[PDB]
């Protein structure tokens, strides 16, 4: 919630629909990280077609720079709404009000020349609450085309492979969501055929989570089992 | 073949890339001494390999180089030992993009730092006209022992203190230490310890603190 | 010559939350050096009994988000990371919280297993949206001190939380004279402190000086080159 | 009226507040500015670069 | 693993010939090197138990801005030499000392009479110069026993009695290193003292005054 506002976050928050914004207003009958349930009041609803409103939050997903982009839920069960207006806020957006950063405790003087140029100094309990704290999201892609002397394989199967390596994968050579992987271990198990190993692997010095794995397949092939 | 860009003169020698290279942005770390620089662990690990082999291998921790490679990737206790060692006495040059006067290339002794960003002495940045804002600098290795020589004896901070343009030492304090220097030497008419006498400076600082 | 030995003169405890305390006598220049000394002592390494690790049933990783509960998975550990425990006897031990049911929920219903402790039963966790949807969650919480985060000490199901091995938040201290006690220049040095509850501050000042003094036992040890 | 506010609340009118020095626990003589600042993360992260 | 701390030890001391040194210790924990030199300094500088001079006073002078004909220095001048002398005493509290001479040349503290407990411990220390044959020195001095500074104004000319026998002090940390320790403090300490007392056991006193300071505690 920036302290020095300007009046402008208001604005920019409404129009940028990062938010949740209340087509019409009324109250809430379920309040979920999900999704959101809107009884629209009876004058704002239509006579024919009156129905009640579903709004669906954009959840953890991919941003543009691999960065994390999410809404949540910024308000209470049964709870009144009026129209054009926030329900759920995005990213640093804070009550339908633009929060891009944050503001701390601050004071200016030198202190043992570690502010030199523009070095900025910083407590532990800055880092110690985490409120800096930043979430990226990493989008490794693979694809299985046919070469010559066959097709390129998803098989878990792999020539000289510690088990410790596939012991985090799954039955067809597929990674399970939720594994705590690291820099050089594999995802997904490809081979070409000769039979060679040209499996995908996290890149070097970058650790993760795996959130979701996304799969296509070319219209006229089949599935494996994940 | 011979003309053009992808001639071979054009094409092979110019601004080219180095291996045993690496870069990051910069931080002051100012009790570091003008004759010594910072360098984040992890650069000093991924740079040395074949030197922390060699070591290894005089060691014999792991004879073949493929099980020193699994050692040192798995980050293993005694490594570090080994990597102290090799810096014991191995100074680097450390560089920034714009090098527009030849201070912009100098050679330093590191020190292993923790964290990911590398400490530079404070003064030395007014050489490099390179403030904090996120100059990113990057950093080289030497690798015979003529060239640690030549490092050591002419791209050394020690032996480049004054500027070439002229006399005047580039190693001037720029902003900071500047305001406490001038607060040393400035007089208030009437304070504590105004109106009496000393027999030395030791005295001086002892009533001072 | 000599130099007199302060007492623990004063403990109170001004709010539940946290007390104040004084030493008595001190003599001259003894107080601002004690008072930042013990300060920072007293801020620096302390006791801990942060949440170490969370699991729950329903969750596979943390970025996922269950079904009728409003909050994020992540803001639900946060909200544990303001979690503060007492325990006594064991090192470690495992807290059990299940409810379910529309309505708040705060630290009431982890199960009361004798030396753990709650400090602050009125810490919601979170909030519950739909009548029959349980939550419930094992919670190891072990010992510690300072600050260790999952990166350091680096199960699918088990999702790791930084630690914040601290109960202590705000320290100052102030000098003054003290009664005339036939003779002047006394210094009656208070100190105000702010716990999250878990610590007594008798406990923590006594730490404080155990601590320091072995610090100086280097110094009493001081040996040879 | 950043006077006016600041004599609403209980900090000095100048602002500039005595601060007390961890390492060595006095005084800085000429008191210091102090306040709250409204910082923001940049997206350049040192393992990035 | 929570009461557990380092425990670092003196890996050296190298001291400079007579009353100059520097200790080091290592490894520490994260910031224990401020407060514990701090600490030192503050201790050391502050309430040290020592004897020095008090006051002084000529036979022929009232005034503290005179001179004494046959005298290179002044009055003052004199006044910080003395403050300059380095001397030890035994467990009584304050005695009273001369420094009567008459000859051409400089009055070393050698000269200095004897006086049985009080023992000089720099003898070559200078005091005064003389130069005419017929101009004698005469003079009183008086040494007390004190654990701090009286500067003048806090109180037969006086003299500001420094009973804290270290002149300089001073530490510095750097980051220290174990085989996997991240950042651990080395504490570097710097010290000078009058040399009455060696650096080593001036510190060793210091521990001894806070740890029973320390001992009324735990």
């Amino acid at each position: 919630k920036p302290l020095v506002g300007t009046g402008m976050e208001r604005a920019v928050a409404v129009d940028s629909g990062v938010t949740a914004v209340a087509k019409r207003g009324g109250v809430v009958q379920y309040v979920d990280a999900s999704r959101i349930v809107i009884k629209v009041n009876e004058d704002e609803m239509y006579p024919g077609e009156a129905g009640i409103d579903i709004y669906n939050l954009t959840k953890y997903t991919r941003s543009n720079q691999n960065t994390c982009i999410n809404q949540m839920p910024c308000v209470s069960l049964g709870e009144p709404v009026e129209r054009g207006d926030v329900l759920a806020d995005g990213p640093s957006t804070d009550l339908g009000e633009l929060a891009l950063g944050q503001n701390m405790r601050v004071a200016f003087m030198p202190w043992n020349g570690y502010n030199f140029e523009d070095s900025i100094l910083v407590s532990e309990r800055v880092v110690q609450e985490d409120r800096f704290t930043t979430i990226h999201i990493q989008e490794l892609a693979c694809v299985s085309r046919d070469t010559k002397l066959g097709p390129e394989e998803i098989t878990a199967d792999i020539p000289n492979v510690g088990e410790a390596a596939l012991s985090k994968l799954d039955e067809s050579g597929i990674v399970y969501i939720g594994a705590e992987v690291t820099g050089g271990d594999i995802l997904v198990g490809k081979v070409t055929p000769k039979v060679k190993d040209s499996s995908l692997r996290v890149p070097n010095g970058v650790s993760g989570t795996v959130i979701d794995v996304q799969v296509f397949t070319r219209d006229g092939v089949e599935k494996d089992k994940r | 073949m011979i003309k053009g860009k992808q001639g071979r003169f054009r094409q092979n020698l110019l601004g080219k890339r180095v291996d045993y290279s690496g870069r990051s942005v910069i931080t002051v770390g100012p009790y570091l001494r003008l004759h010594q620089c910072g360098l984040p662990k992890k650069m000093a690990l991924e740079l040395f390999k074949p030197f922390i082999y060699g070591k290894l291998e005089l060691r014999g921790l792991a004879t073949t180089i493929k099980a020193a490679k699994k050692m040192v990737e798995r980050e293993e206790a005694v490594v570090w030992d080994i990597l102290d060692e090799v810096i014991r006495e191995h100074p680097v040059l450390l560089n920034r993009a714009p090098t527009l006067h030849r201070l912009g290339i100098q050679a330093f002794e590191p020190v292993l730092i923790e964290g990911k960003a590398i400490q530079l002495h404070p003064l030395v940045c007014a050489a490099y006209n390179a403030d904090f804002d996120g100059d990113q600098m990057a950093v080289h290795v030497p690798l015979t022992l003529e060239a640690q020589l030549e490092a050591r004896a002419l791209m050394m901070s020690t032996n480049n203190i004054l500027s070439p343009a002229n006399g005047e030492p580039i190693i001037v304090p720029s902003q900071d230490v500047v305001l406490g220097l001038y607060y040393m030497t400035r007089d208030c008419v009437n304070a504590k310890g105004e109106g009496m006498v000393l027999t030395g400076p030791k005295e001086a600082e002892r009533l001072y603190r | 010559t000599e130099f007199l030995k302060p007492r623990l003169v004063d403990i109170e405890q001004v709010s539940s939350t946290h007390a104040k305390v004084t030493l008595e006598p001190l003599e001259r220049g003894f107080g601002h050096t004690l008072g930042n000394a013990l300060r920072r002592i007293l801020l620096s390494s302390m006791p801990g009994c942060a949440v170490t690790e969370v699991e729950i049933d329903g969750v596979l990783h943390e970025y996922s988000t269950k079904e009728g509960v409003q909050e994020d998975i992540l803001e639900i550990l946060l909200n544990l990371k303001g979690l503060a425990v007492r325990v006594q006897g064991k090192d470690e031990v495992i807290l059990t919280l299940n409810k379910s049911g529309i309505g708040p929920v705060t630290a009431a219903d982890i199960t009361h297993d004798g030396d753990v402790e709650i400090v602050k039963p009125q810490h919601v966790i979170c909030h519950l949206t739909d009548e029959n949807a349980s939550i419930s969650m094992r919670i190891k919480v072990q010992r510690g001190r300072g600050y260790v985060p999952a990166s350091t000490r680096i199960p699918i199901g088990r999702l790791l939380v930084d630690a914040c091995y601290s109960p202590v938040e705000r320290i100052a201290y102030n000098v003054e004279a003290a009664r005339v006690e036939q003779r002047t220049d006394l210094d009656k040095l208070v100190i105000e402190m702010e716990t999250n509850g878990t610590i007594d501050p008798e406990e923590a000042i006594r730490r404080a000086a155990t601590i320091l003094a072995e610090q100086l036992e280097a110094f009493v040890d001081l040996r040879d080159v | 009226e950043i006077k006016e506010l600041l004599k609403l609340g209980d900090l000095p009118t100048s602002g500039q507040i005595r601060l007390y020095d961890g390492r060595t626990g006095e005084q800085f003589e000429r008191p210091v500015t102090v306040g709250y600042m409204y910082m923001l993360k940049l997206n350049h992260l040192v393992d990035d670069k």
